């Protein structure tokens, strides 16, 4: 008792969304995902129909988010965004907001109107911060 | 201890204003064993403070019986060495030695403006590295300033010495105690960053400006006159406009002193903004403002 | 068979010569399907750089989006360095040429002022240069005498 | 997750012993820090006393051990457990001397304790002992050696290191330090590890604060420091 | 409910923690191995907390015999417990036949001993997975064994974390035929693949093993291979 | 229809008032910036 609720609620959400002829083409957005606990009832042709992947700010991208993310910025002009672009390591769009964010805050922090490349080394550092913690096994 | 530290600076003065180098360290051991000490804190306190004013008698000695400031690096040296010592979680002996900076200071004026630049220097830069940490209570940085004070008018503001007092007064920040003062002496930040002949610097610094606030209608009126200073700061960066509205600012003023010139010229910069200002609603609503004032239209210029 | 190597290479020469006759959507096919089969497979650099490049070329071309073009040119030219001056210079000079079709003359100068680009100096980079500025100017004569100037800068594409 | 594999040495979805976890925190539950420096030709341990009572000789409270003529360790954690291993550690010292006919290489001697706490955690019905260690000793030909363990069988060796519950601040600093390019020689090494553990803690200790152990390669024996020593030190330090 | 202890089985499948014990190992640091023409190759990351830690101090590639390296990926405690095992193992082998032990033999030996710990009982099992090289009668032998007790026999393999990656990566890339020198420059390279952070002399450790004996490379070597591209 | 009532404060007066006041003033000085205040 109690368990079967949820149940009942994704039973209820499958029935409303194949259902009948109520169409109206009320198109539905999923962006819950790592799919393996989806139902298949609620994962096929005529259910959820087109799967798209969002995978992780690969080279190439990194610097589009870059340059979309720092357009309306004061740019010091002698920080070379390429360096991170063409850098190791994976880095989500979340990441990168925050890193530039916190870039933007280390420069206001020093009184400082634009912000500088080392305000952008800074930042950088700080948002990789991995498991930060580990336990040296585990490996 | 209390007597005993009395009786050695009153009694040892006399002995020590003949002896010049060996003489610092007789009472350098007296001082280590005084600090060590910590049963009273508070009167150790005092004990401590006495014996940095013979070290002070020894500096000014040193300014005047021998070569001027030559060795009251080592003075400051000793008196930021054996602090640590009885500096425990950084207290007591630091407010000691501020205590005894006091007095540091009120000597380093006269030293700096009694005697050349070369050792006022460094004197100032010795005194200045010893109150690094030490945080803006009155005048802690506020000596910082009036010595970058010193060294722009002797140099007569160079770009670099516009660099050095701005940087240095804006190392002044949100921890100064005296805020009033504090007020003043970014109006001489404000002064010098406007005489860098930038106006876009200037603007940068009058971003903290526009932070400083309610700088008018201060009691006693003094802020007020220093508002004036600001308000009279403001120039072609203010753009047509403004310079209307900061001239109406002053205009309060004259009135007060009701002066023959200077109010009828207050009258005429609030009033000769219409040439400079361009046409618009509130530019029609404030010349209707200014219009029908008796004390403006008593010169001619006002009917022309 | 499946010597996709050869099959990625064909595939790219076909989306070629499709956007020289002209034929957009099935140029744009054509890349597609030899970025899938590329993708399939191993791919040495100079073969991706050259994909990219087509890539950027048609995205360019189709007008659609630029930054994505943009991305691509440099993305190629990056993979071009060291391997490919040939290749290289020209994705220079597409590079700036996006750049200044993308309304923002003044970054340009960054462009040319880049370490990479530099080794790269050359006729051409001053060519755009010149280009970018009469187009910041907004004089239609500046233009003019740019293109008079460089026969050679605007040979290359309509 | 946490709620059922918490209790046993068993593992749980996304492999996670927790119990060893823990123990890490039982480490820090002491109130104490350390930290170990490397130097050029000597290795230096340095510690924080705590006599909260007056009524306490002060020599009985020590966490500076001898586990043989050259090795040196300091101990961290709960106290009981320290001792213990302490008293293994010497025991395996002894042994291998016997045995093998020359002194154990520190390296050698903190992997077996690295074992035998190993082997504790994986098999149940005996807690993980929850102290950690560092061991400093000078090798031939390979001149100062620090090393550490864990309760979780885990070890290795370090140019520098701290720890307890300061543990992070202490080795961000050494870092901080050793990534400049210094040489570190016997004065040195101890002011930078006394200067590290003042900053981390902001104390400015008096001299029966701290317990001080260096081995160097001149005299190879572990010799712990007497305050006199340790107090011409600070003032040296103070400069 | 069940996934507690290692007797009870579940109401359908498999025992659990078994499978926990795999998962634990996925997520460790990545590993390669790579079955050459004439040789074996193992890679694997070795990347310390800081810059304090001692590079130098503990390896992860370890010769168990004079031609039988060994990689491994999980926890490393466990690593060294077997590693001791198969030392002895090997040795109680050579005594018992006065022959260098045959790769396979350690295997299924070092297995068995590993399975031991699944039995009953509150012996938690093995947290590691090992990668085994070893060239005897002349062929090269590339072998994996992990905390179930069973041996597969691979011709290139990568596990550890982002072991997908690694995998496509191989079987994109190795064909069937390479010399000692190209697959260790297609370890390395799958390596990259997911390694984060510029990668030096020190952050990796590699190992090969040839008709000479297993070798671990010395700093110098693997820097020269590190650099010539790859 | 009291500044420091916990005696010593600079903890308090000095990171808290330097991110509470500072985005209360002046909005220009990070909107120039391009950064959202904290």
């Amino acid at each position: 008792g109690a368990d079967r609720e949820v149940q009942r609620i994704l039973l209820e959400l499958l029935n409303q969304m194949d259902g009948f002829d109520q169409n109206v083409n009320v198109k539905v957005i999923m962006a819950t995902n790592r799919a393996d606990t989806l139902d298949p009832a609620l994962l096929r042709p005529g259910r959820l129909d087109r799967k798209i992947e969002f995978p992780l700010p690969d080279r190439r991208q990194k610097r589009l988010i870059f340059s979309t993310i720092t357009s309306k910025m004061n740019l010091s002009e002698e920080v070379d965004l390429e360096d991170y672009v063409a850098r190791p390591d994976k880095i989500s769009g979340a990441d990168i907001n925050s890193i530039c964010q916190e870039s933007g805050m280390l420069a206001v922090r020093e009184n400082r109107y634009i912000v500088l490349a080392k305000d952008f080394e800074k930042a950088y550092k700080t948002v990789i911060k991995k498991d930060e913690q580990e336990h040296e096994f585990y490996k | 201890m209390a007597d005993g530290g009395s009786e050695r600076a009153d009694g040892r003065i006399v002995k020590m204003e003949v002896d010049y180098s060996a003489t610092v360290d007789q009472r350098l051991p007296e001082c280590a064993k005084l600090a060590k000490e910590g049963r009273l804190q508070e009167v150790i306190e005092t004990l401590l403070s006495l014996e940095k004013q013979t070290r002070t008698a020894s500096d000014m000695v040193s300014t005047s019986r021998i070569l001027v400031a030559v060795v009251k690096m080592c003075y400051e040296a000793k008196e930021w060495d054996l602090l640590n010592e009885n500096i425990m979680l950084l207290s007591k002996r630091r407010s000691q030695l501020k205590q005894a900076v006091a007095k540091m200071v009120q000597q380093c004026c006269t030293y700096v403006e009694e005697i050349t630049d070369l050792p006022i220097k460094l004197r100032l830069i010795d005194t200045l590295r010893m109150v690094t940490e030490g945080k803006i209570y009155v005048e802690i940085e506020r000596a910082r300033l009036t010595k970058t004070l010193a060294t722009i008018k002797e140099q007569n503001g160079d770009v670099k010495e516009a660099a050095s007092i701005l940087q240095e007064l804006q190392v002044e920040t949100y921890g100064s105690m005296e805020k009033k003062e504090r007020v003043e002496f970014i109006l001489e930040q404000m002064r010098l960053c406007l005489a860098v002949k930038d106006y876009i610097r200037t603007q940068i610094i009058s971003k903290k400006i526009n932070t400083k606030f309610f700088q008018e209608e201060n009691t006693e009126k003094l802020k007020l006159k220093y508002y004036n200073l600001m308000i009279q700061l403001d120039q072609h960066e203010g753009s047509y406009l403004s310079i209307c509205k900061h001239y109406r600012a002053i205009y309060d003023t004259p009135c007060i002193q009701a002066e023959s010139e200077k109010w009828q010229q207050a009258l005429k910069s609030v009033v000769l903004y219409v040439i400079l200002a361009p046409f618009d609603n509130e530019q029609s609503d404030l010349v209707h403002r200014i219009s029908g004032d008796k004390k403006l239209e008593e010169i001619p210029k006002y009917k022309d | 068979m499946d010597d996709k190597a050869l099959l990625v290479e064909v595939q790219l020469l076909e989306s070629k010569t499709y956007h020289a006759l002209s034929n957009l959507p099935k140029a744009r096919a054509a890349l597609t399907s030899a970025r899938t089969t590329a993708n399939a497979i191993y791919c040495p650099p100079k073969l991706q750089a050259t994909l990219d490049m087509q890539s950027g070329i048609i995205h360019a071309a189709e007008e659609k989006d630029w930054k994505t073009a943009y991305s691509y040119f440099y993305e190629a030219f990056e993979g071009y360095d060291s391997i490919d001056s040939p290749k290289a210079i020209t994705s220079l000079k597409y590079m700036l040429l996006c750049k200044i079709m993308l309304n923002t003359p003044e970054d340009v100068q960054a462009l040319v002022s880049g370490k990479l680009a530099l080794r790269y100096a050359g006729r051409q980079t001053e060519a755009l240069k010149c280009v970018a500025q009469a187009s910041k100017n907004r004089s239609l004569a500046d233009f003019e005498k740019a293109l008079t100037d460089y026969r050679a800068e605007l040979r290359d594409d309509p | 997750s946490a709620g059922f594999d918490r209790h046993i040495t068993i593992f749980s979805p996304e492999g996670r012993l927790y119990q060893v976890e823990y123990a890490f925190k039982a480490i820090n539950q002491g109130g104490l820090t350390s930290v170990a420096v490397r130097g050029k030709d000597c290795a230096v341990i340095v510690t924080q006393k705590k006599v909260p009572d007056k009524l306490l000789d002060s020599s009985t409270v020590t966490h500076l051990f001898k586990i043989t003529e050259n090795i040196g360790c300091v101990m961290t954690g709960m106290t009981a457990d320290s001792r213990s291993q302490v008293q293994r550690a010497r025991y395996e010292a002894a042994n291998w001397k016997y045995k093998y006919g020359y002194e154990i290489p520190v390296d050698m001697l903190c992997k077996r304790i690295a074992d035998i706490s190993q082997v504790y955690t994986q098999n149940a019905e005996m807690r993980p002992l929850g102290c950690c260690m560092i061991l400093i000793g000078i090798d031939e030909e390979q001149g100062p050696q620090v090393y550490k363990c864990d309760p979780a069988g885990y070890y290795c060796g370090f140019k520098a290191t701290a720890a307890g519950v300061k543990q992070t601040e202490s080795t961000s600093f050494l870092e901080k330090k050793v990534k400049k390019k210094f040489d570190w020689t016997f004065e040195q090494t101890v002011e930078t590890a006394i200067t590290c553990l003042s900053t981390v803690l902001s104390i400015d200790f008096k001299p029966s604060e701290i317990e001080v152990g260096v081995v160097t390669v001149e005299n190879p024996k572990f010799r712990i420091l007497t305050e006199a020593e340790i107090d011409a030190h600070l003032v040296a330090l103070a400069e | 409910g069940y996934s507690f202890s290692l007797t009870t089985f579940s109401p359908s499948g498999k025992l659990v923690q078994i499978e926990y014990a795999l998962a634990a190992v996925a997520g460790g640091a990545p590993s390669v191995g790579i079955k050459a023409a004439n040789g074996v190759v193992l890679a694997t990351e070795k990347k310390q907390k800081s810059i304090l830690y001692d590079e130098r101090s503990v390896h992860k590639v370890e010769p168990i015999t004079k031609h039988i390296g060994l990689v491994y990926s999980g926890m490393g405690p466990d690593y060294r417990v077997l590693v001791h095992r198969a030392r002895k193992l090997a040795q109680q082998y050579y005594l018992v036949y006065q022959e260098p032990i045959p790769t396979a033999q350690l295997v299924q030996r070092v297995a068995s001993v590993m399975q031991e710990y699944t039995q009953s009982g509150g012996v938690r099992p093995f947290g590691v997975s090992l990668l085994i090289c070893g060239w005897n009668e002349g062929r090269p032998y590339l072998f994996q064994s992990d905390p179930s007790g069973a041996y597969f026999a691979w011709k290139a393999t990568a596990m550890g974390k982002n072991y997908v990656n690694g995998k496509t990566f191989l079987e994109k890339r190795y064909n069937e035929d390479l010399e000692l020198e190209d697959a260790i420059h297609t370890a390395i390279l799958t390596l990259k693949e997911s390694f984060e952070g510029q990668m030096t002399e020190d952050n990796i450790e590699v190992g090969i093993c040839n008709e000479a004996g297993f070798r671990r490379l010395t700093p110098t070597e693997v820097k020269d291979y590190l650099a010539a591209i790859a | 229809r009291s500044y420091s009532e916990i005696g010593g404060l600079s903890e308090q007066i000095r990171e808290l008032r330097e991110v509470i006041e500072l985005p209360l003033t002046n909005p220009e000085l990070f909107q120039r910036v391009g950064i959202i205040p904290p």
